[PDB]
């Protein structure tokens, strides 16, 4: 539903703080739902997402963690790309920054 | 095993050079980089710290290049001839020589290459062996240096030679010189006595009837490699009749001793040079960016711009990337062994490329296995063996040289 | 259509062809590529499977488009050169393939950014040439180039390959001081029969010199010019000798001659001081090292104002050496003579926007093929009967047509 | 801080270079670019705590003009006590805070450049970094990368200097003269000079210690007149079809090597002298080794360490510094500070000699001929003050190379407003 | 507030004692907020501000513990030296004192 | 002093009654700066200014006239400016070297000679001092005098048809 409804109202519509959470609830689900075993251990190694049990360090500020997975992704990872980009609507990652 | 499986695999490990170059100094704590990615990706397909599996590797290649029992089976007629799946079980060619490249993808993209604005100005080795192999073109647009490209030819004998007799004056109106240095060709006739204004036919010889020039500058000169030529003048003056020569491939003069940069090429037949005022000797040279024209890199690369006995002949580049594997030989006292090896090889080679399956009379090297330049030069001077018998065997000889170029390298036995 | 958009793509291709050859031989069984990977969609944004196709699709339609001049006429008048504005021209070609294609501002804010970093490519893209010849863009301060092709002719030469007969002739007396320049190197000095005594001698650093810069310089006497012998030369010189040192606005300090120390100066103050410290019977210095443009004046190079007189010798900005793929194909399928005749067409027809009244000028006769330009510009820009402004604008154009040609027709295959 | 910092950050923004260079023209509207992708991670590891790189490099760029400047400040870095060692130093300095930190991933870094000596094409033209890590810390340079011998020149008993010997060449002899060794761009030259013929036979070439780290490969090896396009005389380049062939050996291949052929050799001058075989009396000779020229595996300590010098004055050239500096002077001519700097570099360069020195003091007869970006010549104004121990010399050119390399690097986006 | 209140009072306002005691509590900010974690360890080892966690002692008064700071910074701290200074209306860590 | 920003140790009570920031900032600066580009700027600045320029080496206003005479240095061939007035004042023995000299309001360069100098073309070089000079305004023409000195061995004398003489 959540997704749907992004396609009946612009931006305008949505808080710029919640239109950000939504980036992030949907990234966290990404790693949690579709992201290798091997893929999380990178990114958490890197500093880009913290573990998923860190319940706590993912609560919102600032930072649109969406962003920062897509913009350190590799090839190879096409399932995750793909989710992302789509949803991204073809913007790259630098772009969508 | 296949003649291909060990391009497929040397064209792997050519990648990861490239790749480990491309890393150096771009390995940062907070990010995997692109090009990261793919050099550990192809540490992968070589079956932590990646010194050790590509250590492992050049280990047991010397171990198996050296033995004649083994590499065998690579030293007949046989394998650089065809695609055949040999039926040889040895652990070096089970784990690590395979098909490695993507079918039909990589020969399309290669094609498309040729075709290609700015191609690598030194390319990988990996063209070169498709090129004396399998006889494929190079791309469109890569440079090479003329004097490489350069053969002996039924005039004259030799190119750095006509040095010594370039630099002598001459006694009477000699014929005409085509030499080439590493950017520009040069072509003239010397005299001690003026040569009358009027038109002179040069003939491009073979060697360089494939070459092609762009950007390039065509004046009268008097040096040849920085050595200076006898029996020429170079003088000229701003009053003098304007002197121009044509190709067969253009319609119009190209002029000589202007600013302008000239585009033609050297491939339909000879040069029409035209002598506007009478000079005593002249020497003309045409200095630009030199290409082989398209289709035509069978020539030099197939060992078919051949035609005399002895010839002069250079070694595609072998001998810039044996380098390395050298270096390492030294360091660890190998070097005496690995060379006696080798004559082993090259011997065992040269037999089996001969019926009756023995060494033919009068063949003794002057240079070791690395000189490959000089070897081939060697092997290209028994008239005792089929001309064509010859050639193979200098192309077959050189890419099992080349093998040992990229497979070498990683060598560290103790 | 916008000039702008053309090049966009041009560059678009240009990105293609770098990135092929980085896929070749790299392209792997079961390894997916961060090259190939991007290669893999740089041709998913031409067909809006097998990328010879749409790229030789692609070139079969560009030949059929640069070869009608009822098509792409709108290209050849001053308008599309001098403006980014949006033409209303409707034709398969332009509609399919050019269109905006980079992004932006990142783009330039990242070009700009550019010419400040280390390690510039040393062969550039045609890009940046298009770019400075068209916008007046600046080139990146460390690229380096080949200053025989910086020349053009002033009031004392007219020539700089042509004087090399003229150095090589012994001298009646003491001439005017002369200025050359090779591919890896500047030289200048005096030439004389008799002995020049010791003391200062100005050296007026003619005007398309007077934006080159050195570093890791030798300078020395020599009495060699492209490999021609120089006469009226002394190249000697003994241990006990005086020593022999030159100046320039820019420095100074004294910058020392025939030491193996590497110098670093600019021949931007315009004027060479040199001290001969022993008389010698004609000198010749020399300036080998790698030689740049200063920073804002690549301006003068690429826009054709470093040209003073009429005619003048003028390189082509290295076409001709991308232009050798494309004629190569051409030849291969008997169309090279078509071509050239739809080229002179072409050519004509776009000196004729540049003329009111819409007219080829009267005494105009190429003595070469449309791909040698080097020699077409001398031409267009000898005709003293046209305005010079607007002889420089007609290369300028002419050159860009001719690399978009270069770029765009390569994967040509008519059948 | 450490030593290793100032490098570590340094290849950084070598990084952000190179990928800027690879991105320029590559960056396409719904094209994600690995590249792209890279200088974008980059960027962000210079600082956080965006749209416009420009911006935090001018700042960067900035602030590093303002930390250079101030002996104040900077002063930390000019002791020989960071150069020598890594130890972490005790100073807080905003621009050092924020910028200069560790960044390379330890060890796959190392493992990968010493994997990287050993590959087949290796950069022609090296970034800073492995010049960096050659003269400071003593590290190889890759097996088979290229160099203009002619930089390797330094000064011997023999002959005082490399391109002053062309004059003298090019003088017509009295006598038969000792031999020479000179080098160019792209090939090696020596012979011997004289008025009268000199017999066919054995001459013996000593390798001057300079040279004998070289190695060619693909060289054609043949009589010539000319040292950089300079007429030689007293030599005879001439020669006929019918004469006696005349070889070369050196003490590593036991095969004799021919002069004169069209045959691509492959020989390394890395042992001891060499054996040329005159086949034929000639009147002063010439011979001429132009190919690909490498440094031998591990000899590249010479070069960069400044070992291959014992001669005082000497010829030095500058591990070519002077071609990185262009864009940062470009720069400081940009926005009027080119004056004030040099002043700031004066200050800088002799604070550090100071220090090199017990006592604490600028030595006698010390005066500079040229601006701080010629390093070539003040390099060679330092290896000249024969009152100061020789080894001292040494460490204070090659650190204040490292200085200048690091403006070279950090200053190219410095923008004052 | 606090900081703009000071703009509405002359200094005869308040006490010669929290006058003072204002200067240590914009201190203590400093040095937990503005300070690295060098910067800090300096100041500490050589007695010019209290440890960090001795809140007592950045409590009791007698040292104009904001001037103790500004006298030992270092030319390279910057932005300390920046806060403090536009505290102090210009005035240098000298005539501060 | 001279060379930072640096804070002084110093504790003087002049230094403290008169002396210290009195600028706003940033936008002080962002003015002068917008300043160089000014249509009109002052014809006679203030020392502030000069004195920015000599100590931390700041742009003056592009607009900005000068009297050239006073850019004047000491170069090669050149002792000085006014002394040359002496000299060039005294008639030549034979045709001399090329003289650039400056005056409060005009540049002053060409050649003197006791014989004719043929026509054709003739190369100056400018002094690296007045290599930073600009001129708008000009009226470009020949002359016979210096600071109201005669210059001899020079004579400014034409015909309406003399061949049109000009400079690049």
């Amino acid at each position: 539903c959540l997704m749907l409804f992004q396609a009946l109202i612009p931006p305008s519509a949505l808080t710029a703080r919640q239109r950000l959470d939504i980036n992030n609830r949907f990234a966290y689900f990404l790693i949690k739902c579709h992201a290798t075993q091997a893929t999380t251990a990178r990114l958490v190694a890197n500093q880009v997402i913290y573990p998923v049990d860190a319940i706590d360090q993912w609560q919102s500020n600032g930072r649109d963690v969406l962003v920062a997975i897509y913009n350190n992704l590799l090839p190879g990872e096409l399932v995750l790309t793909n989710l992302i980009q789509t949803y991204f609507r073809g913007n790259t990652a630098q772009q969508a920054a | 095993m296949s003649r291909q499986m060990w391009l497929d695999t040397s064209a792997l490990l050519e990648a990861i050079s490239e790749y480990v170059v491309r890393c150096n100094g771009d390995t940062f704590s907070g990010l995997t980089t692109g090009d990261f990615n793919a050099l550990s990706n192809m540490f992968t397909q070589l079956s932590s710290d990646p010194r050790v599996p590509l250590q492992t590797m050049s280990n047991m290649f010397v171990s198996f290049i050296t033995s004649t029992d083994r590499c065998g089976y690579m030293l007949r007629k046989t394998w650089f001839n065809s695609d055949t799946k040999p039926t040889v079980s040895d652990d070096f060619i089970t784990t690590y020589i395979r098909p490695r490249l993507q079918v039909p993808m990589s020969d399309t993209v290669r094609q498309l290459n040729n075709l290609s604005l700015q191609p690598s100005a030194k390319p990988k080795l990996y063209e070169r062996q498709n090129a004396i192999m399998k006889g494929l073109d190079i791309p469109y647009s890569e440079p090479i240096e003329p004097c490489k490209l350069f053969r002996s030819v039924a005039g004259q004998t030799g190119n750095i030679p006509m040095m010594g007799i370039l630099a002598t004056p001459p006694a009477a109106q000699q014929q005409p010189f085509f030499v080439a240095e590493r950017r520009r060709i040069l072509f003239g006739i010397r005299s001690n006595a003026a040569i009358p204004a009027g038109a002179y036919q040069f003939v491009v010889p073979a060697w360089a009837s494939v070459l092609s020039v762009t950007g390039a500058y065509v004046y009268f000169t008097n040096s040849f490699f920085g050595t200076i030529i006898a029996g020429v003048t170079a003088t000229a003056t701003a009053a003098d009749a304007a002197t121009t020569f044509t190709v067969p491939t253009d319609a119009n003069n190209l002029p000589v001793q202007t600013d302008s940069r000239l585009s033609f090429s050297l491939g339909g037949g000879n040069i029409n040079l035209e002598l506007g005022v009478a000079k005593t000797g002249f020497c003309v040279a045409i200095e630009g960016e030199f290409t082989i024209l398209a289709n035509r890199s069978q020539a030099y690369y197939t060992l078919n711009s051949i035609t005399q006995t002895p010839t002069s002949i250079d070694d595609f580049d072998v001998s810039d990337f044996l380098t390395t594997f050298l270096s390492q030989l030294r360091a660890c006292g190998q070097y005496e062994i690995f060379s006696d090896a080798m004559d082993q090889l090259t011997n065992s080679l040269i037999t089996n490329y001969m019926d009756p399956p023995a060494i033919p009379a009068g063949l003794a090297f002057t240079s070791p296995w690395f000189r490959f330049s000089e070897r081939a030069r060697t092997i290209l001077a028994l008239q005792n063996v089929d001309l064509n018998i010859r050639k193979l065997i200098v192309r077959h000889l050189w890419v099992i040289t080349s093998l040992i170029a990229v497979f070498g390298r990683y060598y560290r036995p103790n």
